[PDB]
């Protein structure tokens, strides 16, 4: 479990010397960025409920095959099991938004995962699916150009971090394939 | 490593849930105690060699016994070695400065480090006597600003008192 | 008609089964001890499974948004079944639990008189030692197909072991009301998956732990002896029989 | 209550550690973003009133059929009990937002509060009809600061989204 | 599944015992409750469709406010889902009918009903308003056995005492 | 001790629910089972002297050398107290008859009998020649019912399937 | 555990209202203080391995009845658990100083500590005299007096916190005994 | 291992086939290594780059996928085989590769 901070210090101790100009410079570039990563775990944090519902309902509406019997979804008790792993899902990609690094996310969610959604019968495209739509619906929120709730902020530049939060949803969702 | 954020996140994991107001504003304090920091990190990667070498020569100036046959570092080669360990202790120092607690300098350095030292007949007061001489030749207003240089203070001090 | 008219003494059957009643009025006192004292070894060991400072993947707790307040719950009802028990149960955990924590003394006199002197800590170190070094039931993980069959095989005898009647007794009890089978599924999936995500260094220390508590509680046998030397889960397997379950 | 300070001390003391510099700048972060949240609860213990009559008035203004003679709002004692509820709620706001965390509010509103509102047939739409209604009714400069603002447009959010 | 021989059976397995005559008598229960309860369910393969359309229709003629454009049912596809979900229901008590307890009925509808209903913004009383509709709309001789009915009776207040 | 309510009570207790339709049909089992069971119960509650005497004379018929003076049985004494270890397995029949199980019989008599007559040079042999002799002396319609007259087969057949 | 804050809250809570201008008014004497507790934690914490050492050792000089045989300092063992006795304390001790409110030293030591030793057959009165000890080292060290080891700081008033410190010092060694 | 809830006591446990179990490092390894070892002769077959005559693999505009599905099915044949004949195999084809 590590930050930005703590990947700049391991990959100083691979190269075993101090950490130097350069990488305390990349790091004022991380705290020099600040209140904009803190703003837009908010914002992420805020609407995190509406983003699980709406990608996994999407997911379902895209083919309905998932809650027609033998699909996955078919039953109150593999739908809910969904809905918490959607939500799990989410929470350890906001995890990862705080930190900067996807350590976070690569230990505590990522690492066994595959092995058990193939030993369970989950359908892996579909999870790609889901995890795609609340990529989407997730930056949208980030962006502030969500077309339902959209709320006073200072304005200025945060796309890198936008692109920082949809890396961090293409590593989840090319890790469940 | 121990740290603010990874406190934080571990403590919302251990508990199962979303990052609430309260790791934002620790991650808040982060981002602000982190450029009064990291300037000591910058001068301590700047003059590490002499900050190693006053402490060890001073160190032997304490104890002259070490360079005497019987006790350990009575050869050149191992009075390297301990120059070399006085550099990997500042080195952490530098590490743990940059990150933020403890965490760097814990899990490599301190933890562990009873059984190595009290098996090889390492004294601790030889150490302690480098650290000591390092945090009394620090100054005040002269080579860094006032106020990371507690920070500096901080790390070594608790080095001292992870040791002895 | 009794005597006393206010705060008229009750002592609890646990302080009843235990020497803590007395001259002094010793039963405020050491059974007040015992609660302090059963604290302070389950938060040594609890300092002992996270030295770093950050709590690990066994202290998660809960993954859905209000599931663990679900597992505190559950908790305290754990505690109140424990309340619950007959005379002879009382006295068999005792006894066992004394055992128990004395041939995990490794022969310390010291802690074997404090074993012997305090009922509550024995238990809660038991408990405790179990967890922390990450040797008892939950920590298994079934490397082999083998193993994950002898853990079943071995499982089913360990149940029939435990209760050789018909009627359920009250350690199974994975429900106090409705909906909390549902959530307890949950949670108990959600710590095998938790297993699965533990750091390597700890696994490999768990699973010749396993085999130490394996090599105890087995017996010195060549046979059992060398199926922990196959398979280290069924150390795991070993319960103590003051659970039940 | 979940806190700053108290996620330090737990996380310190599960440990079993001194508190060294991370949980100092976990509490400076605490005491830098302080004067905002708290200038956002003296508006809230200023204007609590209104804040409660708009928020029912505004949910029996969306949901009618809760006056009528099946669902469950329908006498004075409950409408009552409704407006003392949402009481309830922005008091837990202030609270929460006094403290720093969701620790108030969580610990004495949200904790096993599905089992109660799922047991006495109270829908959570009603709730969040309310809510909704005061975080969009909210404002940019003219009653609060707009920073301040925020952290009460985050604790409303978490009530929101810990109901549905 | 939930039932009366798994229950022995499973009671005895985990004993380690021979079904004794315990087991027995309690499969005899269930050969003399069968054939009542089995034509229940041959009559609700008779007319679920008709069921299905007076729950819903009935459900709907309690709560308009569905149909309006905030809440969910508002659109022709989702009160089709409404009345495709009663039919799963209708379908899971002709399953728990033939089987004998609330196995099937319990494990497929009940578990884990609430996270998902309470998610998708799904009110309960809705479906309580088509049950209890159903068990309102029962009658006594005409259309079944009495006692055959009760048991009828019984699996629907089952879901009933399940919801709220 | 192990009966149809208790199995049922237990499984529901273990589970934490409302006693639903499954255990209902077990109990109906039970009250239906009944009369047979206690028939017969009132038939062994008549007979059990004449029961005891038979059994345990064609038990030494069997077996001599109890009476030779190394083994137990060889005083008028201990006769009286084989005589008598037999009433209680009669008695207990009659109990396990009258509950429905074989719970009574189990945990008074069964359980940890083995280390009890193996501790005290006890044959089971010659206890199962006298059970096996009553249940070949039994009888299908003279004295008794037959369906009641099957109850007591299984009984006694469990104490012999309980010894050896 | 509850800091300033929540006691704060808490009574509030009690008198069952909001929580108004007047406790907000102290609670911004607490933020305002701030970086006083901060040093002074700081200083505390630095130097806490000479206090618990000098402290026990000072015990063992005021009665060497405690090293005499039958004396409960008498051998390594019992000498290793005071040592870490009062380690112990002046870490609760600490960390009621970063809260501001005794809750946490009231709640995770404190309750029922007395019964712990009377029933150990630990001298209540040694246990007293090193809390007295590590008391007067604490103040001095958090006043910058202390003879052996003086840090620069910008200096300014910290008498009321010293009062604060000797507060939680005095409650330890009154709950003790 | 497969990773199937199996119940042991309180709490289902879950079957390691993952991370550290050696098992499963050991057959990543071997596959790894065969296509190592196919890559590397393959890479002996067409030194100069252009690929040879033996690699054309058909003929007709459908041929190469029904190779394809040849030489999947010749695989699973491979997996449906007897104790005897993989133990066999196995032995065999060590002594002919020290050979
Ligand atoms: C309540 C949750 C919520 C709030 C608040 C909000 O502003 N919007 C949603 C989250 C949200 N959803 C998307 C993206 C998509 N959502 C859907 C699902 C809907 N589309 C449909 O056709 C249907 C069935 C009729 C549903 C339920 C889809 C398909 C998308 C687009 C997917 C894609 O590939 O891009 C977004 C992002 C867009 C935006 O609003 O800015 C958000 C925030
Ligand atoms: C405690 C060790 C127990 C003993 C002994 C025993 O015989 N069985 C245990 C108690 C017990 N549990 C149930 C019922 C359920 N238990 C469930 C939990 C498991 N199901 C899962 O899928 C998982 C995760 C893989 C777990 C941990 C569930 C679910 C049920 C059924 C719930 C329901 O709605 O009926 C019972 C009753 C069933 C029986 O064994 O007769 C008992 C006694
Ligand atoms: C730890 C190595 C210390 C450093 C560094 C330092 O500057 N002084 C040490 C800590 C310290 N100790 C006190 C206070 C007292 N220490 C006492 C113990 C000694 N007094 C004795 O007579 C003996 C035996 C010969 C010992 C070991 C006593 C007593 C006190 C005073 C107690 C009281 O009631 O005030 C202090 C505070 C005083 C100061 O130095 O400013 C400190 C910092
Ligand atoms: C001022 C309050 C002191 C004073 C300070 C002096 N230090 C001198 C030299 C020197 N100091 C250090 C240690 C320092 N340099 C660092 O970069 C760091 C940490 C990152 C530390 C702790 C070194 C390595 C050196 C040698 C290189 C240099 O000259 O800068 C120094 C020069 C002469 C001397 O050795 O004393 C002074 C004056 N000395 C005083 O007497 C007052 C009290
Ligand atoms: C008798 C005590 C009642 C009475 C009963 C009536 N029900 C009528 C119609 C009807 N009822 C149902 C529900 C019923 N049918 C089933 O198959 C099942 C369960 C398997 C149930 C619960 C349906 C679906 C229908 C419509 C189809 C039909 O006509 O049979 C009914 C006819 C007129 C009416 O709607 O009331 C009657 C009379 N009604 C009474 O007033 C007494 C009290
Ligand atoms: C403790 C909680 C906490 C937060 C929630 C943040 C809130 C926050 N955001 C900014 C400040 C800002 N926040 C944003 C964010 C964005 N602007 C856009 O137009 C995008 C919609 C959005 C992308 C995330 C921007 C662009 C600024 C100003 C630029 C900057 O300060 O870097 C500031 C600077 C001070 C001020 O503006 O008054 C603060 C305190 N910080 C905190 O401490
Ligand atoms: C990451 C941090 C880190 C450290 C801090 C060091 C600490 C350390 N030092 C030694 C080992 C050693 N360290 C010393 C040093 C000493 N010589 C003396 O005269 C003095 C007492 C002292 C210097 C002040 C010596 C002499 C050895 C070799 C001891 C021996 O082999 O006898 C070893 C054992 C392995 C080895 O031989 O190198 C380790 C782990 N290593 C690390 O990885
Ligand atoms: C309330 C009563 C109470 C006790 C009686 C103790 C018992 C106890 N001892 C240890 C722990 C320990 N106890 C010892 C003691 C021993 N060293 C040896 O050489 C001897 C065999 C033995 C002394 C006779 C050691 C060495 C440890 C640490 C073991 C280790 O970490 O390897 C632990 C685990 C937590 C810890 O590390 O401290 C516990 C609960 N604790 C309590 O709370
Ligand atoms: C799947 C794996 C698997 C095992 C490894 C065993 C383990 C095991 N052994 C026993 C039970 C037993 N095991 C032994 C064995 C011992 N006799 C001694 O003198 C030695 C100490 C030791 C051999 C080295 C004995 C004697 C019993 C019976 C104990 C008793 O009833 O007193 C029981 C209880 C059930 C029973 O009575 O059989 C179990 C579960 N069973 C399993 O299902
Ligand atoms: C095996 C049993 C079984 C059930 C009982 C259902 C239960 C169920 N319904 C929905 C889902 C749904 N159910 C309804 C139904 C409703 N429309 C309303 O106006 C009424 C309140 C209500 C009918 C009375 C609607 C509208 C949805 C879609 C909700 C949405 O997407 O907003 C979902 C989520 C998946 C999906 O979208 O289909 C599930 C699991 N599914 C099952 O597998
Ligand atoms: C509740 C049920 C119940 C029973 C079934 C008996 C079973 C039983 N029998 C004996 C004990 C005995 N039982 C017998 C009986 C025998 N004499 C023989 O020649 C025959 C082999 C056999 C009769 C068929 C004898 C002789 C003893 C005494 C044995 C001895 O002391 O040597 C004892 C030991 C205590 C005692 O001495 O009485 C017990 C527990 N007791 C119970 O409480
Ligand atoms: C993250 C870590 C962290 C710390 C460790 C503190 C460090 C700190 N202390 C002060 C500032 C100060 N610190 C002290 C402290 C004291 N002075 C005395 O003479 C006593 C010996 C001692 C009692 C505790 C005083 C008196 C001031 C100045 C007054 C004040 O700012 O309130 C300041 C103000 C800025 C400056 O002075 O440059 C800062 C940042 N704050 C932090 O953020
Ligand atoms: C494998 C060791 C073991 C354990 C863990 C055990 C009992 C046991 N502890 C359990 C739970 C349990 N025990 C703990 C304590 C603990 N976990 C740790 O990692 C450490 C170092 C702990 C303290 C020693 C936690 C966090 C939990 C999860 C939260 C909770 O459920 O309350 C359970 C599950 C159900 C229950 O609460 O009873 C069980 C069945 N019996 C054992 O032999
Ligand atoms: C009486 C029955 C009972 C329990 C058992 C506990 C269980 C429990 N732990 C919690 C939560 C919880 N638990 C821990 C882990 C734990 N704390 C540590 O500092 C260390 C070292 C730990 C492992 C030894 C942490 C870190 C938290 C988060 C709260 C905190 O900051 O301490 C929560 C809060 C859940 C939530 O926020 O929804 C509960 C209910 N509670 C009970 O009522």
């Amino acid at each position: 479990m590590l930050d930005a901070f703590s990947r700049v210090v391991v990959n100083s101790d691979s190269k075993a010397a101090y950490v130097g100009g350069s990488d305390l410079q990349s790091l004022k570039t991380f705290i020099s960025d600040g209140n904009k990563r803190l703003d837009a775990v908010n914002c992420i944090v805020s609407n995190a409920s509406c983003i699980v519902s709406d990608a996994i309902s999407g997911m379902i509406c895209e083919n309905p095959g998932l809650i027609a019997p033998g699909g996955n979804c078919y039953t109150n008790r593999r739908m809910a099991a969904c809905l918490r792993d959607g939500e799990i899902i989410l929470r350890y990609v906001s995890y990862a938004l705080l930190a900067g690094d996807s350590s976070v996310l690569d230990d505590r969610c990522l690492n066994g995962l595959k092995e058990t959604y193939i030993a369970l019968g989950v359908p892996t495209a579909s999870t790609s699916r889901a995890v795609s739509i609340m990529k989407a619906a997730s930056t949208a929120f980030i962006m502030n150009t969500a077309s339902g709730r959209k709320i006073e902020i200072a304005a200025g530049d945060c796309q890198a971090l936008q692109s920082e939060a949809a890396a961090y949803f293409d590593k989840v969702g090319s890790a469940v394939d | 490593m121990k740290s603010v954020i990874t406190t934080t996140i571990s403590a919302a994991d251990a508990a199962g849930r979303f990052p609430s107001s309260s790791d934002l504003e620790s991650i808040q304090g982060n981002i602000q105690r982190a450029s009064a920091r990291l300037e000591a990190a910058e001068k301590l990667s700047g003059n590490h060699e002499a900050v190693v070498k006053e402490a060890g020569d001073a160190c032997f100036a304490k104890y002259s016994y070490l360079k005497n046959s019987g006790e350990a570092g009575d050869s050149q080669e191992k009075i390297n070695k301990c120059y070399r360990d006085v550099d990997h202790y500042m080195r952490l120092i530098n590490y743990s400065l940059v990150v933020g607690g403890t965490g760097p300098l814990d899990e490599w350095g301190i933890a562990g480090s009873r059984e190595v030292y009290r098996t090889l007949n390492l004294p601790g007061s030889a150490y302690i006597a480098s650290f000591t001489f390092t945090r009394d030749r620090l100054c005040v207003p002269r080579d860094m600003s006032s106020q990371a240089g507690v920070e500096f203070v901080a790390a070594l001090d608790y080095v001292i008192n992870s040791l002895s | 008609v009794l005597r006393t008219v206010l705060r008229s003494p009750v002592p609890s059957g646990a302080a009843t089964v235990y020497g803590y009643v007395g001259r002094g009025n010793i039963s405020v006192i050491l059974a007040k001890a015992d609660e302090y004292m059963a604290k302070s070894v389950r938060k040594q060991y609890l300092a002992k499974s996270n030295p770093y400072g950050t709590f690990g993947v066994q202290c998660t707790e809960g993954s859905v948004k209000f599931a663990a307040d679900f597992s505190r719950i559950r908790a305290l009802n754990a505690e109140f079944r424990a309340k619950l028990g007959s005379a002879s149960k009382k006295t068999f955990d005792m006894y066992e639990n004394r055992k128990n924590a004395i041939s995990n003394s490794h022969g310390c006199h010291h802690e074997e008189t404090q074993f012997v002197g305090y009922k509550g800590v024995s238990s809660m170190y038991n408990v405790s030692k179990s967890e922390a070094s990450g040797s008892c039931s939950r920590y298994a993980s079934p490397e082999t197909v083998v193993e994950a069959a002898m853990l079943r095989f071995m499982d089913i005898q360990v149940k029939m072991a435990a209760n050789p009647t018909g009627v359920y007794n009250i350690s199974c009890n994975e429900g106090a009301a409705r909906g909390q089978a549902e959530d307890v599924r949950v949670a108990a999936l959600n710590a095998a998956f938790r297993q699965g995500q533990k750091s390597l260094g700890k696994l490999l220390d768990e699973k010749y732990q396993q085999k130490k508590q394996g090599y105890s509680f087995a017996h010195g046998c060549n046979y059992e002896e060398g199926l922990i030397n196959k398979y280290p889960a069924l150390g795991a397997a070993f319960r103590s029989k003051s659970y039940g379950y």
